[PDB]
């Protein structure tokens, strides 16, 4: 409002949402999985949704060549 | 009782003024409550204040130095007529003053003072906290005996 934005926060603002609420949207619709013979059944428990930091740093991912991520973990 | 300056030249073209009191390097002193806080912290905001703004403070004054300094540039003369101290700020306040082509001779420079600097008690009363002023700054004290009688005659 009072001041040019930050030219990143377009992308910033995005990202966090997409933390902030895509994660939650999308394991939403992972369903309950059904055997073929309607005995035994899986879903994940989308509320323990965990996302640990990346355990190697940008600057150590661009030099092995790979790729900076969270790994997401789910009951 | 009169004051004689033994001079019959018309000074100058354009009349002199002077401006007496105190000198600060920019300070409102009319302030009063406002509706809009912005955040108190973020000064990036604090423009949305300056554009709207409350209506005690929609062209606000200031010090009369200001005054004498938009004068001069305004294309008059003035003389400002005041007390500083002998410290650097003292010092850095006539030299704006100078800079700015103000006359200052009737600019006293306390030695004894710290210019902005104003000696304050705080107590406290009604279980309130005061503050009482134990000693003025030097341009809330200059004297009847100070004046430069030479530029309150121009």
């Amino acid at each position: 409002t009072s001041t040019i934005p930050g030219f990143n926060q377009i992308q910033f603002e995005g990202f966090y949402r997409f933390i902030d609420q895509g994660l939650i949207e999308e394991l939403s619709k992972f369903p309950k999985i059904e055997d073929i013979d309607h005995e035994i059944e899986f879903q994940l428990f989308v509320e323990t949704y965990q996302l640990v930091e990346p355990l190697i740093k940008e600057r150590d991912a661009v030099y092995e060549s790979l790729t900076y991520s969270s790994e997401l973990y789910v009951s | 009782v009169d004051y004689d300056d033994g001079i019959d030249f018309p000074y100058d073209d354009p009349p002199l003024v002077c401006c007496f009191g105190a000198v600060q390097k920019e300070f409102v002193p009319v302030v009063r409550v406002h509706d809009n806080p912005m955040h108190p912290d973020i000064y990036s905001q604090w423009k949305m204040l300056q554009w709207d703004p409350p209506e005690f403070g929609r062209a606000p004054g200031g010090p009369p130095s200001n005054v004498a300094i938009s004068h001069v540039r305004l294309g008059g003369r003035a003389a400002f007529m005041g007390k500083v101290g002998g410290d650097d700020y003292g010092e850095e306040l006539v030299l704006m003053m100078n800079k700015e082509r103000v006359q200052t001779r009737g600019v006293k420079f306390d030695e004894g003072a710290s210019t902005a600097c104003t000696r304050v008690k705080i107590k406290f009363e009604d279980g309130k906290m005061k503050a009482e002023t134990v000693k003025e700054p030097p341009e809330d004290s200059l004297l009847a005996s100070e004046l430069n009688l030479a530029v309150l005659k121009e």
